[PDB]
RNA sequence: CGAUGUCGGCUCAUCACAUCCUGGGGCUGAAGUAGGUCCCAAGGGUAUGGCUGUUCGCCAUUUAAAGUGGUACGCGAGCUGGGUUUAGAACGUCGUGAGACAGUUCGGUCCCUAUCUGCCGUGGGCGCUGGAGAACUGAGGGGGGCUGCUCCUAGUACGAGAGGACCGGAGUGGACGCAUCACUGGUGUUCGGGUUGUCAUGCCAAUGGCACUGCCCGGUAGCUAAAUGCGGAAGAGAUAAGUGCUGAAAGCAUCUAAGCACGAAACUUGCCCCGAGAUGAGUUCUCCCUGACCCUUUAAGGGUCCUGAAGGAACGUUGAAGACGACGACGUUGAUAGGCCGGGUGUGUAAGCGCAGCGAUGCGUUGAGCUAACCGGUACUAAUGAACCGUGAGGCUUAACCU
RNA sequence: AAUUCCUUGUCGGGUAAGUUCCGACCUGCACGAAUGGCGUAAUGAUGGCCAGGCUGUCUCCACCCGAGACUCAGUGAAAU
RNA sequence: ACACAGGUGGUCAGGUAGAGAAUACCAAGGCGCUUGAGAGAACUCGGGUGAAGGAACUAGGCAAAAUGGUGCCGUAACUUC
RNA sequence: AGGACCGAACCGACUAAUGUUGAAAAAUUAGCGGAUGACUUGUGGCUGGGGGUGAAAGGCCAAUCAAACCGGGAGAUAGCU
């Protein structure tokens, strides 16, 4: 069934998905572009964009809610100072999914998820 | 649940009728380098839609 | 959902007294006795409020002569008339289902007044 | 009379002054524009071929684009066909709107059901399950036996087994129409119609009511 | 949903405390009982000198269900506690005189006219 | 006997008619209601429990009725193992004894991923004669087919009373099936909140992890039922048992021999679904292609260059579609999905700070903060322009109209 | 009756209904006194039965979370 | 028989809560188990929750569900006391 | 004090499910009994095939027991296949 049940299970625990998408969102912000499969890319897109949505307004309250998620100040410091200002006027897609190829090991369709505006 | 009589080569081939592989055969040349690749996939060095998207 | 919400508006009545759940409501419903529209009364503590626009409903628990009666009320219906509030209460939960087991002097609430 | 194609857009309630909550279903019906008038003297039967809805210029294909331009109409999202029941002449390009339903009081809907997947025998055919305990191993929701023994030797054709439930054409009959909207182009039928929100409905007057 | 083996309370002045529905009268394979359906019960507990006694089998009518009864507006009169009223086995004629525990308007159907008339509320 | 596994129960059934109920009739020791009996009829329906391992049976309470059988007394490559025929033990009896018992009792391993046939669903190839895109007719087939009670007719007919209809027509239920979340509820480990233990975030504060989601209380969408709608039919044709008309053979009589008329839930339709692989491969509408040279045992032949159309497929973003294929929508000439914004719903008065208080904590800011797939908008991100397949007016014989 | 074939004996109690269960009568097919007879507090992963509680065992399942199943890449069996 | 969810004697054995070497969360130290990636059907297995009823299930309350600690009050028949 | 009580280690193995071409030629998960003794366990010995040992099942004696395994008599014999 799963009629209108937008969320992807990823063959894992729910306690694993909260920590996989926490550490993978963390390495996307520390770096600027990472490499993973599409089904993780289409889903990381659902977690990292609500952070760039969040850090457009700095406050003590917004730092906490951005610290419950991602659980590390370095990502919180990378947010609110870099990304918030760097994606200010744009209202929408703060990241880009880009298909590349496959892995030698398990043949998984991969993609380079990237934050937009990286022509520095 | 085992089997009763041995199947033939005929039955072994008719079953592998639909196991036959299929190629892509219709690639796209990029606007910049023209290196052939898959539709909606980056090149070997980082070109995509006539643009170095790997930025490296 | 535009054509439904615009159709949802035509049935809904524009005077419904809003309230927080936990208030001691006094509601009046039209009960028809043969051919006489008698105008009943019903008191009790509001248990839950299900806000869905026209499909709204709220549950009222009345300790009657018997064990205890709970009635729900389709808010925007031509049966319900009064949504008069008697005692504004102060509860933390949004829906008070634990009042189906607390009884008497244990099932009493606190007036809000703030 | 004939019938009409409409879009199922949700369902709600319309209260009576007696407080009787009437569960209605809203059927968006713009206008069935008639493309072809099929004839007994041409084909072998009388019927009209209607369409409704909106298309895209890059999406309407060449074969049908002429078929719409033969009579001359804005292209709709596919065609349908209603058989005439008596001598009921029309013209091509005629627009049959909802006002035909201002008279009939028992209607009939017909639409693709809500697809329910590969449904097992318990869901599909209402087979009583076996015991969850008391020894039962690996047969908790199994259909059990599927035939007699050597005398048939086979399974009869038409056995209730596990397969495709839903995503199939269903006709729910004799719904009572409630209100027939002219301006808003609606149709309120009492109850529920097949298929999810937005799925098409072939609405016709009740034929055996 | 009052069905077989359901332990109802008693809501009249006859004597019993706990009854148990042993058959839902009305039809073949009939699953449960509802608003004002006639059922066959047995008495599991009584008051000492009362009219009925333990181990007797007579009819009853449900009055207050824990699942509650739906009114035609989509409202429910969900009570809290299953209860019934004992009847004569051979006629309508309720054996009680003091029907306690407020009943529903959905019983007003001329064969239970005595029930609503003796009832306290609703 | 180089294996055919066994009673009962669960599950799933299916056919037969010597029919339990409903339907249509004859006869009656048939007044009426209710029955007895026989004939036609298999469309559908055809108990829940206490006791026994039991089928059966007895009993209690119903129901319109709780039919009789075939089907390895259907069903263990579907389940259970209670009973019974492995190994232990005891009692009664039999025997000197080992042991034995159509006597009994307590306990005691139920194996297998389906090649084929069959059946339930779903696709690929090719064919259908130029190809492609849509809409239907329709042979064949399947599903569905149950019924009570109350009321009106009328408390009339009938009956000394007691009692109490046929037929016809409304309303309200049970069982079963289809469909759907607007209502009432269920779940809702992607949402909010409370709290215990402990570790960590440098520490207070504030959070996160783990302990079945730690335990809980609620709850959006979706799914679904106990929830909410709907369904059986009416009518028609031809008939069964049966009832009559006219009417001879046989001056009469007589339903039958010629001819004619009524007559069942059965048969064929009417209702709904599948459906042109119905190779007897149908029909209608529309769209697209009307380029040049050689060889040849010169034939519906083969080859080359020039164009490769409609359309399809592939790929991509995905769907209330879905196991995989497939099917539907969309592909910037853009609303398909993600994001964002407004709204709604849910949870409930966040964080920080101020004040009161020794403190836990409360009040104020504030029905705020946070808000999952929900509703309506918006191209910010991704659906890149091409390429691949498919062609170039469509054979033979004959007839009928144009010329 | 771990014993009674007849037999579900008969009567009583428990239940709406009790081939089992408890008490009793005695026609003990075929109990019986150290192959011990009759009781017996406690004990028991013991046999039978009843009641309270409690719940998806059941009426009748519904949904959800994970591991296989299903698809793709690599390796690649078996009874027969 | 294998790089096999098995078997194998003795010793040391911290912090917080706790009666405890139970058990939970951590320290030091050592590991993520030598196939993975998607999809999110029936069905199977390990589990969660549940309207009304509550054994109606069944050979049988099998399995689940429930009870569950400390302090105190109170505690029957029978008995070898 | 106790062949005392609840309950880990340790020992044992009653119920259910899974597994039964299994992870395993008897185990795993959730429960369960004993748990200061007629206890359990390490190391080293002793008792042997018509014999050993046995809180006694005709159980155990190297995955084998109403008479172990290996070699020889032996190509036993077979009115049977
Ligand atoms: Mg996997
Ligand atoms: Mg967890
Ligand atoms: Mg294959
Ligand atoms: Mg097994
Ligand atoms: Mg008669
Ligand atoms: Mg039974
Ligand atoms: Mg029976
Ligand atoms: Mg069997
Ligand atoms: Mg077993
Ligand atoms: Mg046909
Ligand atoms: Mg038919
Ligand atoms: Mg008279
Ligand atoms: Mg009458
Ligand atoms: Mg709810
Ligand atoms: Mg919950
Ligand atoms: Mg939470
Ligand atoms: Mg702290
Ligand atoms: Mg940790
Ligand atoms: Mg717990
Ligand atoms: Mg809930
Ligand atoms: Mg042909
Ligand atoms: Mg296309
Ligand atoms: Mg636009
Ligand atoms: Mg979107
Ligand atoms: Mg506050
Ligand atoms: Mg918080
Ligand atoms: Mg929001
Ligand atoms: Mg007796
Ligand atoms: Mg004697
Ligand atoms: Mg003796
Ligand atoms: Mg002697
Ligand atoms: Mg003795
Ligand atoms: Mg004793
Ligand atoms: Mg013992
Ligand atoms: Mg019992
Ligand atoms: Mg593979
Ligand atoms: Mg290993
Ligand atoms: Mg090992
Ligand atoms: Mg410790
Ligand atoms: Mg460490
Ligand atoms: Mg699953
Ligand atoms: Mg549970
Ligand atoms: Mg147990
Ligand atoms: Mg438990
Ligand atoms: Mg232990
Ligand atoms: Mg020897
Ligand atoms: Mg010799």
């Amino acid at each position: 069934m799963r009629h209108r049940k937008s969320g992807r299970q990823l063959n894992r625990n729910s306690s694993h998905r909260q920590a996989m998408f926490r550490n993978m969102a963390g390495s996307l912000v520390r770096h600027e572009i990472i490499k993973t499969t599409l089904p993780k890319a289409k889903e990381l897109r659902r977690v990292v964009e609500p952070l760039i949505t969040l850090a457009k307004t700095d406050s003590v309250a917004n730092r906490r809610l951005a610290f419950a998620r991602t659980r590390d100040n370095e990502i919180v410091a990378k947010l609110f100072n870099e990304l918030g200002p760097r994606f200010a006027s744009r209202a929408g897609g703060y990241t880009r999914i880009l298909k590349c190829g496959f892995r030698a090991g398990d043949n998984a369709p991969m993609a380079y998820i990237e934050l937009v505006d990286r022509s520095e | 649940a085992v089997q009763q009589n041995k199947p033939t080569r005929s039955k072994r081939g008719m079953r592998r009728s639909h196991d036959a592989l299929t190629a892509v055969t219709s690639l796209s040349v990029d606007k910049t380098s023209g290196e052939k690749h898959l539709r909606h996939h980056i090149t070997a060095d980082g070109y995509y839609r006539g643009r170095k998207v790997i930025a490296k | 959902s535009n054509i439904i919400k615009q159709l949802e508006q035509e049935q809904m009545k524009q005077d419904v007294p809003s309230f927080r759940p936990g208030d001691t409501v006094e509601v009046k419903v039209w009960v028809v006795e043969g051919s006489k529209k008698r105008l009943q009364a019903f008191e009790g503590v509001v248990i839950a409020i299900r806000n869905r626009g026209l499909h709204s409903a709220f549950t009222v628990r009345k300790i009657s002569n018997g064990e205890g009666v709970e009635r729900v009320f389709q808010t925007h219906s031509p049966v319900v008339d009064s949504i008069s509030v008697k005692r504004r209460g102060a509860v933390r939960k949004a829906k008070l289902y634990y009042l189906r087991e607390r009884t008497g002097k244990a099932a009493r609430i606190k007036e809000r007044l703030n | 009379m004939i019938g009409l194609v409409g879009k199922k857009v949700g369902m709600t309630r319309i209260f009576t002054e007696d407080g009787v909550s009437i569960p209605v279903t809203v059927i968006e019906v713009e206008a069935n524009r008639v493309t072809q008038v099929k004839d007994l003297a041409n084909d072998g039967y009388r019927a009209i071929q209607v369409t409704t809805g909106a298309k895209k210029a890059n999406r309407v294909t060449k074969p049908e684009a002429g078929h719409f331009a033969k009579a001359g109409v804005e292209a709709g999202r596919g065609l349908w066909e209603f058989r005439l029941a008596e001598g009921e002449e029309f013209t091509v390009g005629q627009s049959i709107s909802v006002e035909l339903f201002a008279d009939v009081k028992k209607v009939d809907v017909t639409g693709t059901s809500k697809g329910k997947g590969f449904a097992g025998t318990v869901k599909r055919w209402n087979f009583r399950t076996q015991d969850a305990t008391h020894g039962n191993s690996l047969s908790h929701r199994v259909p059990g036996s599927i035939g007699q023994n050597q005398t048939p030797g086979k399974v009869f054709k038409g056995k209730k087994m596990a397969g495709q439930m839903g995503n199939e054409r269903v006709t729910v009959q004799s719904l009572d129409v409630v209100r027939v909207d002219a301006e808003r182009n609606l149709l309120l039928v009492k109850g529920a119609v097949p298929g999810a929100t937005g799925s098409d409905l072939i609405v016709k007057p009740a034929v055996k009511a | 949903m009052i069905q077989e083996q359901t332990m109802l309370n008693v809501a009249d002045n006859s004597g019993a405390r706990r009854v148990m529905c042993i058959k839902v009268l009305g039809g073949s394979h009939r699953r449960y009982a509802g608003v004002g359906d006639i059922i066959k019960i047995t008495i599991k507990e009584a008051i000492p000198r009362g009219k009925v006694k333990k181990g007797d089998v007579l009819k009853a009518v449900v009055v207050r269900t824990k699942k509650g009864v739906r009114r035609p507006d989509g409202s429910v009169i969900r009570f809290d506690g299953n209860a019934c009223v004992l009847l004569n086995n051979n006629s309508e004629q309720p054996i009680g005189t003091r029907i306690f525990g407020p009943v529903t308007r959905e019983l007003r159907s001329e064969k239970f006219m005595k029930i609503i008339s003796l009832a306290p509320e609703v």
